[PDB]
């Protein structure tokens, strides 16, 4: 979820990609995220073009945890559930907002459930698409390098816009 | 027209700085993004030692 402007968009829907539409300037993309019965984190982004490279650029800051909760606890599994983000365009802001649910397994079978809502704005003034009302439907694949000693991630994420 | 950058394989980099419950930490990735199949492939790592959060809890921030 951090490079939206990666998203497959239908050439029927291309009219809706507000991501792409903002580059190479880019947009600020920030979110609350709220894990139910724990704290949350607040992120701020901006995700633009560093010549040919696309950078995301975020600080993260989280409070609230409980010391032995799942996240802090660490009992959450190494695996990712497929869900949607729910798009709509958020005229006065000249951007668009994001609400959206994360379950996380739980070593125990249970579920974390991590609420997101979330806010981009363009960082140039040129025209942006506003989107009608669609969804991003997410899939995400976590891995690990065999010959990696520091901690570390390995990501494979499909993103398609769908919905209109 | 922002589209038009789009429409090969790109490299991403991403960095993030991180505060949770005063666990100060920081990680950087490497990978690409090919918006024509909406396919991104990324290698994150902890570069201030052990992360203090579940890795899938970061997923959407990266
Ligand atoms: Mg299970």
């Amino acid at each position: 979820s951090g490079v939206q402007c990666f998203s497959r968009y239908p050439d029927h829907m291309k009219q809706h990609d507000f991501f792409k539409s903002a580059m190479p300037e880019g947009y600020v993309q920030e979110r609350t995220i709220s894990f139910k019965d724990d704290g949350n984190y607040k992120t701020r982004a901006e995700v633009k073009f560093e010549g040919d490279t696309l950078v995301n650029r975020i600080e993260l800051k989280g409070i609230d945890f409980k010391e032995d909760g799942n996240i802090l606890g660490h009992k959450l599994e190494y695996n990712y559930n497929s869900h949607n983000v729910y798009i709509t365009a958020d005229k006065q802001k000249n951007g668009i907002k994001a609400n959206f649910k994360i379950r996380h397994n739980i070593e125990d079978g249970s579920v974390q459930l991590a609420d997101h809502y979330q806010q981009n704005t363009p960082i140039g003034d040129g025209p942006v698409l506003l989107p009608d009302n669609h969804y991003l439907s997410t899939q995400s694949a976590l891995s690990k390098d065999p010959n990696e000693k520091r901690d570390h991630m390995v990501l494979l994420e499909f993103v398609t816009a769908a919905g209109i | 027209k922002g589209e038009e950058l789009f429409t090969g394989v790109v490299p991403i980099l991403v960095e993030l700085d991180g505060d949770v419950n005063g666990h100060k930490f920081s990680v950087s990735g490497e990978g690409e993004g090919d918006a024509t199949y909406g396919k991104l492939t990324l290698k994150f790592i902890c570069t201030t030692g052990k992360l203090p959060v579940p890795w899938p809890t970061l997923v959407t921030t990266f």
